[PDB]
RNA sequence: CCCUGAAAAUGGAUGGCGCUGGAGCGUCGGGCCCAUACCCGGCCGUCGCCGGCAGUCGAGAGUGGACGGGAGCGGCGGCCGGAGCCCCGCGGACGCUACGCCGCGACGAGUAGGAGGGCCGCUGCGGUGAGCCUUGAAGCCUAGGGCGCGGGCCCGGGUGGA
């Protein structure tokens, strides 16, 4: 018996899309691959983006 | 024509007051009472042998009703002879206060 | 081809460390820079036929399983038991009286010859006395007695290795359905080989056994429990 | 005799009596299949000493053992010919049996072309 | 106090703890410290680099203690071999709790 | 394309078994039996296959060509072989490893070749 | 320490038996006994490493490698010297339903309550199985064989008749 809090132990996170768009989950193959076996943090934002949902992924607007 | 094994009885499995481990069974060597001389049977192989109403295939003999259980020594419990053991299959509770022999099988001596 | 030079003081060190080898070796002086078959061609056998025929040997499979299991692991350890280290018990040496607790011959006591490289020891009770002929012990399940007898200077014939004592078998000739039983080979055979032996080795130690008084009787007799003694007080 | 696995481990089950239901024995009302009881008072769910034993994750069988047969395969279901070719490649991890509902003269057909076909049959002797 | 029993580790005790029951925090996971590549992975900067290093740095306290100290994970021992004779008094008082000088190194011993 | 198709058809076909523990696809021109987007026939550009004869003797290779990707009634070459299982199998593993087609599935076929084979010999009583 | 002080109701309580060179009391010793506590090991699951695997790369290779003189050594072709591209074998396990597979560390109580998973289960519908079925469905019974931690499920035998 160790004296730990429990309540913090599973992070909660976005670990694949939820949507079941097969396009969206393609590039995450992809995506997923290349930050795997690369050094590129901008693949792992990229990566940890697409999996974010419609209201975190705002319209960037053009102006 | 010899008796080849030293007489002990089942005494009881391994157990506190309120719980019994019926896997180790406590065994009673006859004729030692103290902790130091259980250095001798400390690795024998103990048998529980027992009569029973089917008839059993016997190795280097013909069917009979003879049955054993088989088991060995594991170590003295307790200030006074004592041995506890185990066995391949925990002993039927039956066998309380009854005969079990220890082979003089493998000898350190 | 030259011996170790390092004497071993204790298992997994020499005597000597690396700067004390390296004299001891002569390292100094010899200091060293630097610096087939699969096919057989095989005749024609024309003719018009000519082109001899390159045969391979370990031709490919024929048909191979659905699938198979990965290789283990290496061990680097688990040697076989042909090549085990061989352990005998301090009270066990040539000339000591053994009991058999065991086998057929359970409670007899016999005289322990020297130990097969098996491990297995190889006894004999002056079959005369005991009945007890040539016969393979494993010292884990006999007791040595504190009794020894000078069978030293006697010459156990050579030819006494454990296959000599290994179990034969016989069937099956040709035979796979069971419906006639065999009714031979249930007799083992006591080969002469045996019956000579055990007379070359009974002829020379039963003079030694004689000279102490009353010690055949002592082998004659059967080891046994009593309802006083016990074996954890006796001395053997 | 029989048609060999490609491995035969020893399966080793960490329980083998059945959980059945609390209270199963006194009432035939309530079966033996099990329930979590919910109750304030109820001594089994606190987990009193000498008392029915729970179903829990950690009386989860070996991944390598799960889904043993006695004998050293796995199980699948048949109701005819057609599915028994799939079964062909891994002949060695996993047995066939023969549907319950498959009639006498389409399921002896189908043992004859498993016994070609080198795969194990659970119940090979079912309509004879 | 009452919850703790320490004293003062000679070079023995030292030694044996970090050998016998000697783990790692490599990446925040307990690893057995079975390789001296495993030190120097982590401890290498600090001149921490193999296994007689750590017990050098341990027991004479180095300038960097601080780091060696969190680097091994904490020894998780079995229970004290031969019983203790008690657990709620100080051990100036008969029990185990509070600070032994040195008698500490028997009772390490018999822990692990 | 393969991966677009895989995606649509990894949990839906008419192909599919979905039995106890297991998963198996039907389709004609796979190896193994297995559900994956490696052995499965339908999805990939170059895909091969090894299946019995029309008589009980000989064996069949597919070879899906390049060119009729989208015409399946001349997109796959079949040809039967009949001789010694040693040359069957040394003859196929021709097809895959020295042609390179798709040097994934050779064993797969050969596996499933000397399968078949040992198949067609008669049984022993 | 012990005794007196010291009286309640069914017959009863150092738990009982008993216990007086102690099985009582005070201070101490050495051993011994066991919990789901601790150490090690096996297994199950969760979480974390946002760990590893698209390299199925038997030829794939870089902790830099390339061209294109520079002036040189270190060694084999008598003081001038310089291509080798696989192979006598044609060959080389499995894998990766990527919603997959593999590795490591720690962890595991739980009412009210929340959440995730369910190849747990019922009924009806669109598809799908060249699905099952009078050579016997549903259902029911079963000291039959089993699987799954479980929800439950498959198969044997009997009845049954769509
Ligand atoms: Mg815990
Ligand atoms: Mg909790
Ligand atoms: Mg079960
Ligand atoms: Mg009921
Ligand atoms: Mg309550
Ligand atoms: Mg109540
Ligand atoms: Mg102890
Ligand atoms: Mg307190
Ligand atoms: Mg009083
Ligand atoms: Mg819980
Ligand atoms: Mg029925």
């Amino acid at each position: 018996g160790v004296d730990i809090r429990h309540n913090k132990d599973r992070k909660v996170r976005r670990k694949e899309p939820k949507s079941q768009d097969i396009y969206l989950r393609l590039l995450v193959k992809l995506y997923r691959f290349l930050a795997r076996r690369t050094n590129s943090t901008f693949n792992q934002v990229v990566l940890k983006r697409l999996f974010m949902s419609r209201t975190n992924r705002p319209p960037l607007s053009l102006s | 024509s010899g008796r080849l094994w030293s007489k002990a009885i089942f005494a009881g499995y391994k157990r506190g007051l309120r719980n019994q481990r019926e896997h180790t069974a406590l065994l009673k060597i006859e004729g030692v009472y103290a902790r130091d001389e259980t250095e001798f049977y400390l690795g024998k192989r103990c048998a529980y042998v027992y009569k029973a109403k089917n008839n059993t295939v016997t190795p280097g003999g013909k069917p009979n009703k003879t049955r054993v259980i088989w088991g060995k020594v594991t170590r003295a419990h307790g200030n006074s002879g004592m041995v506890r053991a185990k066995f391949r299959s925990n002993l039927p509770a039956k066998a309380i206060g009854h005969r079990i022999r220890v082979m003089l099988y493998p000898s350190r001596i | 081809p030259h011996c170790s030079r390092n004497p071993v003081l204790v298992r997994g060190i020499g005597r000597y460390s690396r700067s004390a080898m390296y004299s001891r070796k002569a390292m100094y002086k010899r200091k060293y820079s630097a610096a087939v078959l699969a096919t057989v061609t095989k005749p024609v056998g024309g003719d018009k036929n000519g082109g001899t025929r390159v045969v391979k040997l370990r031709k490919m499979p024929r048909y191979y399983p659905t699938e198979d299991v990965p290789r283990k692991l290496l061990s680097h350890g688990k040697k076989p038991f042909s090549q085990h280290v061989r352990k005998l018990r301090a009270s066990i040496t040539p000339g000591t009286i053994l009991i058999i607790l065991t086998g057929r011959h359970r409670g007899k006591r016999v005289v322990f010859l020297k130990q097969l490289a098996s491990g297995l020891l190889l006894v004999t009770g002056p079959l005369v006395l005991n009945r007890v002929p040539l016969r393979r012990t494993h010292q884990k399940f006999v007791i040595a007695t504190s009794t020894k007898i000078d069978i030293s200077n006697v010459k156990i014939p050579k030819h006494l290795t454990d296959a000599y004592f290994k179990k034969k078998k016989l069937r099956k000739p040709r035979h796979q359905e069971g419906e006639i039983f065999d009714t031979e080979k249930e007799k083992y055979e006591i080969t002469e080989q045996r019956k000579i032996d055990q007379k070359a080795v009974d002829s020379q130690i039963l003079p030694k056994i004689k000279a102490i008084p009353q010690l055949q009787g002592y082998l004659r007799s059967v080891f046994a429990l009593t309802n006083g003694i016990y074996p954890h007080k006796l001395v053997f | 005799a029989a048609l060999r696995p490609l491995v035969k481990p020893k399966i080793v089950k960490k329980r083998t009596k059945k959980f059945i239901r609390h209270q199963s024995d006194r009432y035939v009302k309530i079966k033996r299949n099990w329930r979590k009881p919910r109750g304030i008072d109820n001594r089994v769910r606190r987990r009193f000493k000498g008392q029915i034993l729970m179903p829990n994750i950690g009386y989860g069988s070996n991944k390598k053992t799960k889904h043993m047969l006695p004998s050293g395969f796995r199980k699948f279901l048949v109701h005819n010919v057609k599915e028994l070719e799939v079964l062909l490649m891994c002949n060695k991890s996993y047995c066939a049996e023969i549907a319950h509902n498959v009639s006498s003269k389409n399921r002896k057909a189908i043992v004859e072309r498993a016994a070609q076909l080198a795969i194990r049959v659970t119940n090979p002797n079912a309509r004879l | 106090e009452p919850y703790i029993a320490w004293g003062y580790p000679n070079l023995k005790s030292v030694n044996e703890l970090i050998y016998k029951r000697g783990y790692g925090k490599i990446n925040k996971k307990r690893i057995a410290l079975t390789d001296n590549a495993l030190i120097a992975r982590s401890l290498g900067k600090y001149g921490i680099i193999c296994m007689e290093d750590l017990i050098h740095e341990i027991y004479t306290v180095g300038k960097r203690f601080k780091e060696a100290n969190n680097f091994l994970w904490p020894f998780k021992l079995s229970s004290p071999r031969g019983g203790m004779k008690k657990k709620t008094t100080h051990f100036v008082e008969g029990g185990d709790a509070g600070n032994r000088e040195d008698q500490i190194n028997r009772l390490i011993r018999r822990m692990n | 394309s393969a991966h677009l198709q895989w995606m649509v058809v990894r949990n839906c076909s008419s192909f599919l078994i979905k039995r106890n523990k297991q998963t198996y696809s039907t389709e004609p021109n796979n190896l193994k039996a297995r559900n994956s987007f490696r052995y499965n026939g339908l999805i990939h550009r170059k895909t091969v296959g090894v299946e019995p004869a029309a008589d009980g003797k000989g064996v069949v290779v597919v070879i899906k060509r390049r060119s009729g990707q989208r015409k399946p009634a001349t997109s796959y070459v079949r040809t039967t072989i009949n001789k010694n299982a040693r040359a069957t199998l040394s003859s196929i593993r021709h097809m895959i490893r020295k042609n390179k087609y798709r040097p994934d599935l050779r064993m797969a076929a050969i596996r499933r070749a000397s399968a078949i084979l040992r198949s067609q010999k008669p049984v022993m009583v």
